[PDB]
Order: structure tokens, then C-alpha cells, then sequence
């Protein structure tokens, strides 16, 4: 991990991307709030899958501990989710794109109109600063490694050592793009800013998840992870 | 736990 | 508008110097911890309405966005005041001078040792990066701004954030930092904000369960709400 | 809004 250069760093990333799932949606079937929300948590459910491995895909996540991999998830997998929903929705401007046969926008939406905008907000946002996918995989590998790290003796520096790499390679594409260096700061902070949104729609939709307690057995076991 | 067990698998 | 125009050095100059004081308290039991924080924390309110006034851009936007970003980020600002006074305090959380506490004496409170050590380990964070002054203004007042703007004009708000992503790199380079040590300390930075914003949801949370409360703080809750 | 009031005061 420490090892690996900027090109090896987004070529390795970009390869480890999880691939977009479909959703049991049947268009025939005006949606309820049960109907809607049942159809969201079998897609999560399945998507957790593809996230538990393309962690482990993660530069340097593999050298960690089982117990801190597991922290790590427990804390992110729903931040991990939301970013992933809204760099699909980035080209849908007022929709949100939860699966190629399922997209939304906020009059559909809430069949939770809160969070909808939030989400829609994040993504224009994205549109506006015209994200890239190589930009996008490396903040998404920031949530993982970033959000657990201030909530475990013991080794976090090398976390750390991970995170300013993922930097570095940040700053690389940017300056591959031909922004000046002014251009790279503030760019570099316009994406990490984004991330505190992220965690803040994170909490709101995991207040909502047990706010219900629609629940698989995976979802539980994370579902209790912030209670 | 399933993650974990997952984590292995 | 003014803001924009400032450099670097009149940012920070500018920010360190509508810094709100450090206000006092009045065993424990759980009415009574609970009691002297509610009573600092509206206290400590009407300071940062000061502050957040004399944060250089922010009176350029209407009133109605003024009370949007304070409402969202209000307990965000008290809580990395808090992480910055109990800075030189290990294992200690400095609510006021007299007013310091740590672990064992933090809970008798329901939960609250979960995100007492997420405070700690916040506080610990800056310790081990050396957090100047200069930085942690810069720092506070980008949560002023950012933790609102995506909740709303065009903006602006994004030009501030930007004049305060060249001020931390300004103290940065003024420090001897190289330009990759310059990057990476940015990043660092920036993400203990992802960190602050979760304490202030899981507190938030604990907060709208309960304490009489004071009507500012309650006008404070109904905003998460 | 008290907070109104504390913003114009
Ligand atoms: C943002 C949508 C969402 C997801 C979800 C996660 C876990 C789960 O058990 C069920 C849903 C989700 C699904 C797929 C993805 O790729 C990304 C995220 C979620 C999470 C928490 C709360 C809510 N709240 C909502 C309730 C009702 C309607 C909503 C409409 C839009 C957005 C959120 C809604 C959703
Ligand atoms: C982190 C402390 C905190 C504050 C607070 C904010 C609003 C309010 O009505 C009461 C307390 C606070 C006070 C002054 C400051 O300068 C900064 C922050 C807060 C916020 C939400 C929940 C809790 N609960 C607790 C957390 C940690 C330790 C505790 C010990 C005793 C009682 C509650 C605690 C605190």
C-alpha cells in the first residue's frame, strides 16, 4: 500500500469498484412507504456484500486487524452507500438513481423528503465541481478509512500513512488536469468538505433505520453498530 | 457476526 | 465584499480577533452535569451569535441564511471549542476553568462516555498535529459555513471557503511545511470536521431526549428537528 | 426566533 505510486494507487482502486446492482422494482406497482423502503434495504443488503469485499481491495485495509475491519465498516458502510448513490445520480439532475431500473425524484420521493434534497444537493454539487471517477473512488476509500479512525498501544498511524497517500493522489490528478496549485487546495478541501455532508446524511438515514425497527440479517448487525 | 465471518470468507 | 478582498494575514487577524472568552460554570449527579452544561452552552450561545457576525462574509448574507447555518452548526462550533480548550488537558474534557472533567467523572448521564471519548480522542488528534490558534479559527468558522450551505443565491459562501483554504495553506507555508507537507496537513485537517459533525448528531440525538432548557437552546433543538 | 433577535441586536 505505502508502496504503490498515484498511477497504482487510482489504476488499483478503480479496478476493486463494485459493480451497480438492479433493484426487484416492478414499475406496474405505485410504490408505499413499505413497498419503496423494502426495496431499498434488498438492494443495501446486496450491495453490502460487494462493499465487504471491494474493502478488502482497499489499499492497505487487508493489513489491518479483523477487529478494527469490521469497526471500520460498521462506522462508513452507510456514508459508503449514500456517495455511491449520488455519484450515480450525478447525471440525473433532480432524480436520484438508487439502481438503473429504479430512479426517483423528490415529488416520487418519499412514497425522508429531507434527506431526498440532501442527496440531490450532494449530487449537483458533484455536477457543479464536475467530479471525476478518479477522484470519486478515492474519497469513497477516505470514508472508509477516515470515519472509524477516531473511535477505536495499537497501530492508527499507518491509517493515517494511507490517508495521506490517497491525498497525494488527489493532489496528482488535479495537477494532471492542469490546475494551478491554489486550484488544488481548494479543490482538495471542496471534496473533503463534502464528506462532512455525507456523514451528517449518514446519521440522518441511520436515526430513520432504527427509528423503524424492513430489516435483513446483515443490516441488523451494522443497525446495532450505532446503538 | 456476520461481517466479520464475511471479512474471512 | 470585504471578505474576499482581505488577505491571508488580515483573515486571520480578522478571526482571532472576534474569538468569543472563555466562559465559567456555576459530585456530581446527572441533573446537576447536565444543568451547568445547559446553562454554559446558552451562555456560551450568544457569543458565537457575536462571533459568527464578526467571521469575515457572514453578515453578507441575509438574515434568513444566518439563522439556517448557526441552527445547523451551532453545537459543531461548542464542541471544537471544547476539543481546543481541553487540548492541553489529557484525558480531560475543560467545559469551563472550573469546570474540568475526565472519563469516570463523565458518565453518572445516561450514555455520554461514548461521545465523551470521541471528544478525547478529538482532543488528542490536534495534540499530535500541533494545532495552532491560527488553524483552529480557520477550521471553526468553515463548519460555520459549510455544514449549512448544502441544506438551503449561487454563492459566495464557496468563494469564503475558498479564501479560507488559502488562509490554512498561507499559516502552512509560513511554518516551513513542504508543498506535499502542505496537502496532506490540509486533508488531516478537514476530515476531523467529518468526526466533529458526527459528535454533534450523537449528541444532538441525546439532546432531543431530554433538563428544563432554556428557549434559545430549544429553538437550537427544533432545527434538527 | 430569538435567534433573529440576537442577529440584529
Ligand atoms: C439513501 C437511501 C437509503 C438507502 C438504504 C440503506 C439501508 C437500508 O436498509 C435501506 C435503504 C440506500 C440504498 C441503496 C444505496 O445504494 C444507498 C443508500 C436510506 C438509508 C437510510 C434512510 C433512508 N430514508 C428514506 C426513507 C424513505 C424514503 C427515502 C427516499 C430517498 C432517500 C431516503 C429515504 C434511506
Ligand atoms: C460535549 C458537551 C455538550 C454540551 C452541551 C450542549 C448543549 C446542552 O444543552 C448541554 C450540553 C456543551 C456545553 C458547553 C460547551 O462549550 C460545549 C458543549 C453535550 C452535548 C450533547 C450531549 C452531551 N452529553 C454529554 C457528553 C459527554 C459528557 C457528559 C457528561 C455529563 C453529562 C452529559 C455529557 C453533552
Amino acid at each position: 500500500a505505502l508502496s504503490l505510486t498515484a498511477d497504482q494507487m487510482v489504476s488499483a482502486l478503480l479496478d476493486a469498484e463494485p459493480p451497480i446492482l438492479y433493484s426487484e422494482y416492478d414499475p406496474t406497482r405505485p410504490f408505499s412507504e413499505a413497498s419503496m423502503m423494502g426495496l431499498l434495504t434488498n438492494l443495501a443488503d446486496r450491495e453490502l456484500v460487494h462493499m465487504i469485499n471491494w474493502a478488502k481491495r482497499v489499499p492497505g485495509f487487508v493489513d489491518l486487524t479483523l477487529h478494527d475491519q469490521v469497526h471500520l465498516l460498521e462506522c462508513a458502510w452507510l456514508e459508503i452507500l449514500m456517495i455511491g448513490l449520488v455519484w450515480r445520480s450525478m447525471e440525473h439532475p433532480g432524480k436520484l438513481l438508487f439502481a438503473p431500473n429504479l430512479l426517483l425524484d423528490r415529488n416520487q420521493g418519499k412514497c425522508m423528503v429531507e434527506i431526498f434534497d440532501m442527496l440531490l444537493a450532494t449530487s449537483s454539487r458533484f455536477r457543479m465541481m464536475n467530479l471525476q471517477g478518479e477522484e470519486f473512488v478515492c474519497l469513497k476509500s477516505i470514508i472508509l478509512l477516515n470515519s472509524g479512525v477516531y473511535t477505536f498501544l495499537e497501530e492508527k498511524d499507518h491509517i493515517h500513512r494511507v490517508l495521506d497517500k490517497i491525498t497525494d493522489t488527489l493532489i496528482h490528478l488535479m495537477a494532471k488536469a492542469g490546475l494551478t496549485l491554489q486550484q488544488q487546495h481548494q479543490r482538495l478541501a471542496q471534496l473533503l468538505l463534502i464528506l462532512s455532508h455525507i456523514r451528517h446524511m449518514s446519521n440522518k438515514g441511520m436515526e430513520h433505520l432504527y427509528s423503524m425497527k424492513p430489516l435483513s440479517d446483515l443490516l441488523l448487525e451494522m443497525l446495532d453498530a450505532h446503538r | 457476526k456476520i461481517l466479520h465471518r464475511l471479512l474471512q470468507d
